[PDB]
């Protein structure tokens, strides 16, 4: 007699990656944060003076 | 006479981190110094060395304090 | 140290009234003929303005905020000085 | 003397979970909200 | 002075209910409401002088 | 200074921080030794069938697990008391210089020759010019001679504060009518940034210390143009 | 019913009167530094003396006339008042500690010496001497009053018991005027703020000893001791050598050494 | 059969690894037919059939070994459910850059950025590992 | 009945879960300052305008977590309910005074909030240093009032101590020594000596604050001939003994837990766990100014603290190793309370670690004020104390409601907040090293990564704590009654059902001589 | 530890709303504190 | 220097504290101040624990020093045994105070 | 301490009791699984001779379960313990759990 | 059918327990080689050739000429 993990388990696992995921994925890219990463290697130095 | 100061040089009287009676010291002696001499007729510039010393380690704000309460005769230390 | 006395036999009643007017209330009483000949006024000393005395870096809570506790005119200064 | 058991031991009635929950809710949420409302307090103090 | 401590024993094991503190009699209970509107007319006061003081006086 | 997602401590710019490094590093090592060998024995605990579940003995398994911390503790001590009695070592400096925290910015004094002292204020953001720090940088800059023992006194005129920079490997708190010591000593020129490091009250986050490390020269002439 | 030896307390106003009495009180004093006013630490103080008067009351009827101080019982409020004690002591450390930080290392604001310049301290040869002797006898008196107890002596032990309260009340006496006339004051800086702090929270626990005392004389006025069972006495005796020993520490730092 | 709180005195069932012998049987009032089952138990067990020996089996305790040990689904679930939980927390972040948190400081625009990453190969920030150490002086590039 | 059972107890159960409500409740009070915190620094710039605010919010998180939150709960939530099941007895040795341990609280409590009311709030650090914690640079009665609130918090602790010592040490069976009674109990008494003797020292201290802001004394003002650093030593004498009060009780849970759902009868080394404890009590005494290594002191001085602190390491890892060991062989039962000891039992060592390479005077310049010590304290704190914290109460929940929790939504809980607590400090240990100072509002822009992601972690610790509420609320709307309990024999607290009466032990048990 | 079922179970449904009014309870009152900070700054 | 006035316990004790005295006086103890002494807990010579109830709960300490005490009620009824040493104990209902 | 032979002797002693009884069973079974081992088939068919004389057909069935779960991931160890008791087990009548069936989930 | 042979009996917690400690060991003394490997000595090294052809006055002049600081123009 199958539990509730049984029958939905593998649906509780499954959407709550995918919502998991994207959610993140847009918030950290898409709504303007300032991340402030290094600029080595990325950033071309200009001049100041 | 012996001068050429750069600044205090290590007093093994005061080797540890707090040198607050290291200022101390030196401002007294120079002061007692300078007494023992205005008074007993002689010269200032023995007791050159001491206001030297205090000059470089004290804070300002604590050497002026200090001689208003002198000239105020509130002065706490013994001169 | 063991004083000068004795009795350890018996530490009763007796023993401890004993010392109690043996003992402790004559010290007492010396004690006393002691004080009330080395009291009598002191010329209280001459008011000097010392910063490190007569603190006030808030006012106290009652009189009028400048006179401690048990302020006695002749022998404590306001910072200003001794009072009239 | 007092009840015992189960629900009975607590100044609080769980009887009805939904008059529970809306006691939970208050009890609980008014701790969390105090200190939104005291820093609200303190910017319009100035 | 006599030794009525057996009189107060009698009148403190009585089985009546009362809990130890209203034991005594009528008193107890006079002194305990007293207690007990000094302390909750202060601190009703007390959290008074509590939002007076919130705000500026200015 | 710090750069962006930084990991670890400020390169060096005095011997006492490149010292700090490697003690640092030595017992990092262990730190992470110790943690991963938890970490292996919990999952080790936890991944058999198997069982053993009446008493067992405690003395004899109690001696290795307490030798071993103790060695390993002799290993960090030894090397960290070596560098404490270091930061203490008779020195002597050519330079001292005072500085007083105030509510909030520091004011430094040079008072060996002449009666030189300034103040040293945060420039505001909306000051600052192109390509300069937000929160770091100051109107008036420590200058310093490279290459020179130089002793440091600290105070303060008012409440505490501590003068850091992080790397020199320095800080020390700014006690009113106390005066701290340290000494300063720089193997490059440039500018070396700190920040004020015990809470004096709203601006404590606000009163940052810029040094300035220059040739000697450079030194006596930009002083003698601040009196 | 039970068959343990410990005493089950019937339910309890006390507990919750001396918190608010707690609130009162702090409160009161905030107003009172603050918001110049005393009322509401009038207010304290008074629900502070009654919550205090109906506690140990009704302690006194749970035990001489309910019988439930068993000999568990007895034991665990020997714990309990030997642990109050010690929390005292240190409570007090606190204060000799302060003591000795600023006096063995006087800074240069005080003129770098001790006493610091311009404080006349109080001769320790004379009235602290006498102050020393007092609670002295009084340690001997009390003991003798504690023997009387024991050995069933009705008269003696009111009589050394009275003597030891007197002595207290003495040396509060001595104190006040000491107090009156010294010529420093808590505000003259370092030297008068660890003089008046120590001294006074000593000179307060004389205050709730001798209270303790002058409680023990009419419980004793009215037969609740035996001679066997008389643990409030027990306590109060401890309770008046710890503020004994208190003040010879006193009276070697600050007035003997310190001057 | 039913069991009770108010029996938490009397001796109870378990199903434990390391306790296979409970204090009581799982099953203690008997039916007609299971005391004619007890009854055939006295005499000799080749006499029982494969039904009978289970249903003594099952009288006795409750589930077997393999039922007891079974491993579930239940991670699934809560990993699962976690995951929700944890992607419903950025909604809750998307929502406070929106409305909380205003503009941040101008030192973060890309030219002022590219400035001060110039002042700071200039003053050579870090020039033993950290910063400058990328930077190529000569060949004025981030050393690949 | 209400007033006589809640206002009036006796009754060492029900004062028991008078404690673990005040604390719930403290700690969503200290929850929601901890965010406010987080919110000012989840971005560069400032938040709140005003840093006295920031300051202010700083100040009361730690209090409130510290006083109102883990100290009501474990010693007088757990203490109070569990200590007298454990040992049989009645009830505490003074069930009348313990009742205002408790009512003392909510008084101090209210003292707290008002200081942050009145004037601008007391904006000083938990520590409270003179001079800005001063009559002049904190005018007013805001500090009056925090001084206050510490008063009332430490007479409600030293009256627990007195109250905890007596019952564990005289109320035991006749035949019972000490070294029979569980390892809570033991970890109970040991933190109550230290609050014994460290609170007066912290009394003694404030005292002295209290009349330099209002009597003219000066203790700690260079101008009368005090010292600032004076306050220090009295508070850090204190402070580090409150280190080891908060963690011990958290100790003794997780060893009643660990051996427990290890299916053991017995934690591993008894002795040796009554022996670190006692270890650490006694040290804890003897290495308070690694607090101070940037005042000023001797090098000496700073060498001995150096040394003494580090010792501290050997009797903690004999309890870690002495997990371990329990754990060997069990018969392992995945519950959630399992899942927050072995989180304890590792987060525990990553901060106790942490604590070992602060403990070097040398390293500790560098370090000192800024967030490396923050993480090294909330690994401890937030991922020691308040683990413990949770495994105990999911554990011992039937016995004290009578119902059980959904162990799934509990692991879920758990797996949620396990997440939000690293992602929210472990950055920190980089923003330290790279030299970030604490008590910021705001910082140069090189720390933005870092403080981002701490920020965010903190949400994600927010969404655990609001399902707890809701999976407590789930527990009581459904009414699953407990039946049957494992291991009675060695878990004494269980043997009166679930949940037990409100008088247990009436008839004392029975253990013979022999 | 075994239990007996529910006395009042709580259906998926019923946990749906007790989660809402929960994660509501904290949510909303900071929400509203925090949305109206600029408000409060400059006023 | 010599006189009475001070009641004595005999005298003057009162409810529990009386109660614990006279039965400590008979060699009593009804309010289990002492521990009891253990029986060679055999089938045939028990424990036999007083109680005024039907139940009790006992503590078992196996071994000299074990620092684990084994608990279980006993119910009146036939010995019962400790479920870690086996020894033997018998429930003895009832009585106390008459 | 024991030797290996010693402490087999003494629990082949113990469930050999003629009047061994249920409880004195039961204890020595739980008792028995709590050590590092999985017992010797010698001690195991003392075991179920005595659940034989005690009529306890099930209690027999839950040693032999108990058996197998000792020796872990070690799936040599419960066939070779089955093939020392067979002629116990075809003498008394005892099936095996998976001859009951009860090894299936 | 061929009878099978007795396998290994007693202690097998205490045998697993005894293999992987070991590996517990080693891994730990391999990684330790790493972190001093990877880390420690390559920070040692990094400073050192760093200071080994080292001119402060010409990195000071290269300073000076971008127009970093107050002092020096
Ligand atoms: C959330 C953001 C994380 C960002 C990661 C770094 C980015 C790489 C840049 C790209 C890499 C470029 C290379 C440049 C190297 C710079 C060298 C240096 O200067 O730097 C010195 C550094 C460098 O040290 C490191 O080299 C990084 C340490 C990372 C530790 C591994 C654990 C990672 C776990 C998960 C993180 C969060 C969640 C839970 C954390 C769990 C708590 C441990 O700074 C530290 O001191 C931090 C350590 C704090 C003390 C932690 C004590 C024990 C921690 C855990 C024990 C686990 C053992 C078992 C093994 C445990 C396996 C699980
Ligand atoms: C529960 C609270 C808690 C606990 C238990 C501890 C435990 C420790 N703490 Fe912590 N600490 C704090 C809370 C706590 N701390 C707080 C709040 C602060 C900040 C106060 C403030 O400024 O606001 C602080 C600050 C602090 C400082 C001040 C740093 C500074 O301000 O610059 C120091 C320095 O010595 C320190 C050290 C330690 C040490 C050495 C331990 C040790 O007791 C840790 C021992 C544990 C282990 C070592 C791990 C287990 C052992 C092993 C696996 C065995 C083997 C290990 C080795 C051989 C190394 N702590
Ligand atoms: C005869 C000796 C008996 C002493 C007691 C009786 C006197 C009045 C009340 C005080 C008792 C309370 C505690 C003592 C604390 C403060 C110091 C008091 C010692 C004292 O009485 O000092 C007086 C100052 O008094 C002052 O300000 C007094 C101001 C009164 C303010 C009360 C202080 C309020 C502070 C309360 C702190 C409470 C916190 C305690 C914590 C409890 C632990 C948890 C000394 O007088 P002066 O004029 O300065 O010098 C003499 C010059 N001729
Ligand atoms: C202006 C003056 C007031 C200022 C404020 C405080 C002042 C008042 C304090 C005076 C202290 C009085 C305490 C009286 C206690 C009376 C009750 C009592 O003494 O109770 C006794 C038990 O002891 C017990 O609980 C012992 C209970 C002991 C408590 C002792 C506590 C000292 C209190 C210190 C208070 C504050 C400390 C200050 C810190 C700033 C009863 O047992 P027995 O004596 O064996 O009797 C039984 C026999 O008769 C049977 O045959
Ligand atoms: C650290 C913990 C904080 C965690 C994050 C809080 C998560 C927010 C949940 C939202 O709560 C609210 O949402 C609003 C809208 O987004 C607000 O409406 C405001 O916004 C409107 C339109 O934008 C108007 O409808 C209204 O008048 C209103 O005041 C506001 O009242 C508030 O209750
Ligand atoms: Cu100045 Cu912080
Ligand atoms: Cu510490
Ligand atoms: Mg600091
Ligand atoms: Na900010
Ligand atoms: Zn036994």
């Amino acid at each position: 007699a199958p539990d509730f993990h049984d029958k939905y388990g593998n649906a509780v696992l499954a959407s709550g990656a995918t919502f998991c995921v994207a959610v993140w994925v847009y918030m950290a890219t898409q709504i303007g944060i300032e991340w402030n990463p290094s600029p080595v290697g990325r950033v071309t130095p200009k001049e100041w003076r | 006479k012996i001068k050429n100061y750069q600044t205090a040089p290590f007093d093994s009287r005061f080797p540890n981190q707090n040198q607050t009676r290291n200022c101390w010291q030196n401002y007294l002696d120079f002061h007692r110094c300078e007494k023992a001499m205005t008074a007993k007729g002689g010269d200032v510039s023995v007791c050159e060395w001491y206001r030297r010393v205090y000059k470089s380690l004290c804070p300002i704000s604590w050497v002026s304090t200090w001689d208003d309460r002198r000239a105020e005769g509130t002065f706490p230390g013994k001169i | 140290a063991s004083a000068a006395k004795g009795d350890h036999g018996g530490t009763g009643a007796r023993t401890w009234r004993f010392l109690t007017f043996g003992l402790a209330l004559p010290s007492v009483a010396l004690c006393t003929l002691n004080s009330w000949l080395h009291s009598g006024h002191r010329e209280r000393p001459a008011f000097i303005p010392y910063h490190h005395l007569r603190i006030r870096t808030k006012p106290f809570s009652w009189g009028d905020g400048n006179h401690t506790f048990f302020h006695n005119p002749r022998v404590n200064p306001l910072p200003t000085g001794y009072e009239k | 003397h007092y009840e015992e058991g189960p629900g009975k031991n607590i100044p609080f009635s769980v009887e009805n979970k939904w008059r529970l929950l809306a006691m939970m809710t208050l009890f609980f949420g008014s701790g969390f909200a105090a200190p939104f409302f005291i820093v609200r307090h303190q910017l319009l103090k100035k | 002075f006599e030794n009525r401590v057996a009189e107060k024993q009698k009148l403190f094991q009585e089985d009546n209910g009362l809990p130890v503190h209203l034991k005594g009699g009528a008193t107890d209970n006079i002194l305990y409401r007293v207690t007990m509107t000094l302390c909750l007319g202060g601190t009703l006061y007390s959290l008074y002088c509590l939002g007076w003081a919130s705000f500026p006086h200015k | 200074m710090a750069y962006p997602m930084q990991l670890g401590f400020q390169d060096a710019t005095s011997p006492i921080m490149e010292e700090l490094l490697h003690f640092h590093d030595h017992t990092l090592m262990i730190v992470f030794l110790i943690s991963s060998l938890v970490l292996y024995i919990i999952s080790l605990m936890l991944t058999t069938k198997l069982t053993h579940t009446s008493t067992m003995d405690a003395q004899e398994v109690e001696t290795i697990w307490t030798i071993l911390p103790a060695i390993i503790l002799i290993l960090i001590a030894l090397p960290s008391l070596r560098i404490l009695y270091m930061m203490d070592e008779i020195n002597n400096p050519s330079l001292t210089v005072k500085t007083m925290g105030h509510q909030w910015y520091w004011s430094y004094e040079y008072t060996d020759y002449e009666d030189l002292s300034f103040d040293s204020y945060m420039i505001p953001t909306s000051e600052l010019k192109p390509g300069e720090l937000r929160l770091l940088e100051v109107d008036n800059r420590v200058v310093l001679p490279m290459e020179m023992t130089i002793r440091m006194l600290v105070s303060s005129e008012d409440v505490l504060h501590s003068w850091a920079v992080p790397s020199l490997g320095l800080k020390t708190d700014a006690i009113p009518g106390r005066l701290n010591q340290t000494t300063l000593m720089s193997s490059r020129p440039g500018l070396y940034y700190g920040q004020c490091s015990e809470i004096c009250g709203s601006n404590h986050s606000f009163m940052p210390i810029v040094l300035e490390l220059v040739p000697l020269k450079y030194f006596e002439k930009w002083s003698a143009s601040m009196l | 019913h039970q068959t343990h030896a410990y005493h089950m307390v019937n339910p309890s106003p006390w507990p919750l009167t001396g918190a608010l009495s707690a609130l009162l009180m702090t409160s009161g004093l905030t107003m009172w530094f603050h918001f110049n006013s005393m009322t509401l630490l009038m207010i304290g103080l008074t629900t502070n003396m009654l919550t205090m008067y109906q506690w140990w009351r009704d302690v006194i009827r749970e035990s001489t006339f309910q019988g439930h101080h068993t000999p568990a019982v007895q034991k665990g409020l020997r714990y309990g008042m030997i642990l109050f004690i010690i929390s005292e002591v240190l409570f007090f450390t606190g204060f000799f500690w302060a003591f000795y930080h600023s006096s063995l290392a006087p800074t240069p604001e005080l003129g770098g010496c001790w006493p610091p310049t311009g404080i006349h301290p109080l001769n320790p040869l004379e009235v602290p001497l006498l102050n020393t002797s007092v609670l002295l006898a009084s340690g001997v008196s009390i003991t003798w009053a504690h023997h009387s107890l024991m050995e069933g002596d009705r008269k003696h032990m009111l009589q050394a018991l009275f003597i030891t309260i007197t002595l207290g009340v003495y040396f509060t006496l001595l104190q006040a005027s000491e107090y009156y006339e010294a010529p420093f004051t808590i505000s003259d800086g370092v030297y008068g703020s660890t003089f008046f702090v120590a001294t006074g929270f000593h000179g307060l626990h004389v205050i709730i000893g001798s209270t303790f005392l002058i409680v023990c004389f009419f419980r004793q006025l009215k037969f609740h001791f035996t001679s066997n069972h008389h643990f409030g006495f027990e306590a109060a005796a401890w309770y008046w050598h710890f503020v004994d020993v208190v003040w010879l520490f006193l009276y070697v730092s600050i007035y003997w050494w310190g001057s | 059969s039913v069991v009770k709180s108010e029996d938490y005195a009397l001796p109870s069932y378990v199903d434990r690894r390391d306790y296979p012998l409970p204090d009581v049987a799982h099953v203690k009032n008997l039916s007609a037919s299971q005391k004619a089952l007890k009854e055939k138990e006295k005499a000799s067990w080749s006499s029982l059939s494969i039904d009978e020996k289970v249903e003594l089996y099952r009288l006795k305790f409750k589930e077997s070994f393999a039922e007891m040990n079974r491993s579930t689904n239940e991670w699934k679930t809560v990993v699962g459910a976690a995951m929700f939980f944890i992607g419903f927390t950025a909604l809750l972040l998307i929502w406070e850059k929106h409305y909380v948190y205003g503009p941040i400081p101008h030192t973060f625009e890309e030219e002022w950025v590219a400035k001060q990453t110039k002042r700071m190969l200039d003053m050579k920030v870090a020039p033993i590992q950290g910063f400058s150490a990328k930077w190529d002086y000569d060949k004025n590039e981030w050393k690949k | 009945m209400f007033i006589n059972r809640w206002l009036f107890s006796t009754n060492h159960k029900d004062i028991g879960t008078l404690y673990l409500l005040f604390g719930a409740w403290a700690g969503m009070v200290g929850t929601a300052l901890s965010l406010l915190i987080r919110a000012e620094l989840g971005q560069p710039g400032t938040l709140l305008g005003d840093d006295q605010i920031y300051n202010v919010v700083v100040t009361a998180h730690a209090f409130v977590m510290i006083f109102f939150m883990v100290m009501p709960i474990m010693i007088g939530g757990f203490g109070n309910w569990l200590v007298p099941l454990m040992i049989g007895a009645p009830d505490m040795a003074f069930p009348r005074m313990n009742n205002m341990s408790f009512w003392l609280l909510p008084p101090s409590f209210l003292l707290l909030l008002a200081s942050s009311m009145v004037e601008a709030g007391a904006g000083t650090g938990w520590t409270v240093y003179p001079p800005l914690a001063g009559n002049l640079a904190h005018a007013g009665a805001s500090v009056d009032l925090t001084i206050f609130s510490l008063h009332l918090a430490g007479v409600s602790s030293i009256l627990g101590a007195i109250n905890f010592i007596t019952t564990i040490i005289n109320m035991k069976p006749p035949a019972m020594s000490q070294y029979q009674t569980p390892l809570f109990v033991w970890s109970v008494m040991i933190t109550a000596v230290l609050l014994l003797l460290s609170l007066p020292v912290l009394a003694a201290g404030i005292t002295m604050l209290l009349t330099d802001r209002n009597l003219n004394t000066t203790f700690f003002d260079p101008a009368g001939g005090g010292d600032p650093i004076l306050y220090q030593h009295l508070f850090w004498f204190f402070g580090h003994p409150e280190v080891y009060i908060l963690i011990l009780p958290g100790f003794g849970m997780i060893s009643h837990i660990v051996t427990y759902y290890s299916g053991k009868k017995e934690p591993f080394g008894y002795m040796g766990m009554v022996w670190a404890m006692m270890s650490i009590g006694f040290l804890g005494f003897i290495v308070w100014a690694h607090h101070m290594f940037t005042v000023g002191m001797d090098v000496d001085t700073r060498a001995y603290f150096t040394s003494a602190t580090m010792i501290i390491a050997i009797p903690t890892g004999v309890k870690v190793f002495s997990w371990l060991a329990t754990l060997h062989g069990g018969n392992i039962k995945w519950s959630p309370a399992m899942m927050w000891a072995l989180g304890f039992i590792f987060l525990f060592t990553v901060g106790g670690l942490t604590g070992i390479v602060l403990a070097n005077s040398s390293l500790d310049i560098v370090l000192h004020d800024t967030y490396y010590v923050v993480a090294h304290f909330h690994y401890v704190l937030s991922m020691g104390a308040v683990f413990a914290i949770m495994g105990g109460f999911v554990h011992w929940f039937p016995l004290f409601s009578g119902y059980t929790l959904n162990d799934t939504w509990a692991k879920i809980h758990f797996a949620i907040m396990f997440v939000g607590v690293n992602m929210t400090f472990f950055p920190q240990h980089f923003l330290g090293l790279s030299g970030m100072p604490r008590r910021y509002s705001d910082y140069p822009d090189a720390y933005t990564m870092w403080n981002t992601i701490s920020s965010m972690g903190s949400f994600i610790s927010l969404t655990a704590v609001m399902l707890m509420v809701f999976i407590i609320w789930e527990a009581f709307a459904s009414k699953r009654e407990v039946l049957t309990v494992d291991l009675t024999t060695t878990n004494l607290e269980w043997l009166n059902g679930c949940p037990p009466p409100y008088h247990t032990f009436e008839e004392p048990t029975y253990v013979n001589l022999k | 530890i075994t239990a007996k079922p529910a006395k009042t179970p709580t259906s998926p449904k019923e946990q749906a709303i007790g989660l809402s009014v929960t994660f509501l309870s904290f949510l909303l009152p900071a929400g509203w504190v925090l949305y109206h900070l600029d408000n409060y700054k400059k006023s | 220097a010599s006189g009475g006035g001070v009641p004595t316990d005999e005298e003057q004790a009162t409810g529990l504290e009386r109660e614990v005295m006279l039965a400590a006086r008979k060699g009593q103890d009804p309010y289990n101040i002492l521990a009891p002494k253990a029986t060679s807990g055999t089938k045939e010579d028990p424990n036999l624990v007083p109680s005024i109830t039907n139940k009790r709960i006992v503590g078992c300490i196996c071994e000299e020093d074990n620092s684990t005490v084994i608990w279980f009620w006993l119910h009146k009824g036939e010995a019962q045994r400790c479920p870690s040493c086996g020894t033997h104990y018998k429930l003895v209902p009832h009585q106390l105070a008459h | 301490h024991e030797t290996d032979e010693e402490f087999d002797a003494r629990w082949v002693t113990y469930f050999n009791k003629p009047d061994i009884d249920a409880w004195e069973l039961r204890k020595g079974m739980n008792t028995l699984v709590g050590y590092d081992l999985v017992p010797e088939p010698k001690i195991i068919d003392a075991a179920l001779r005595a659940c034989r004389r005690l009529n306890d057909f099930a209690s027999a069935v839950r040693i032999l379960e108990v058996v197998k779960d000792k020796a872990g991931p070690h799936k040599e160890i419960y066939p070779y313990v089955i093939q020392e008791l067979r002629p116990t087990l075809n003498e008394l009548g005892i099936s095996t759990p998976e001859e009951l069936g009860l090894d299936k989930v | 059918s061929t009878a099978l042979a007795k396998p290994q009996m007693r202690g097998l917690l205490a045998r697993r327990l005894r293999f992987h400690i070991v590996g517990a060991f080693m891994v730990s003394l391999g990684f330790a080689t790493f972190y001093k490997f990877a880390v420690a000595e390559k920070r040692k090294k990094a400073y050192a050739d760093f200071y080994r052809n080292y001119d402060s006055m010409k990195d000071f002049e290269e300073m000076r000429k971008a127009g970093i600081f107050q002092s020096a123009k």
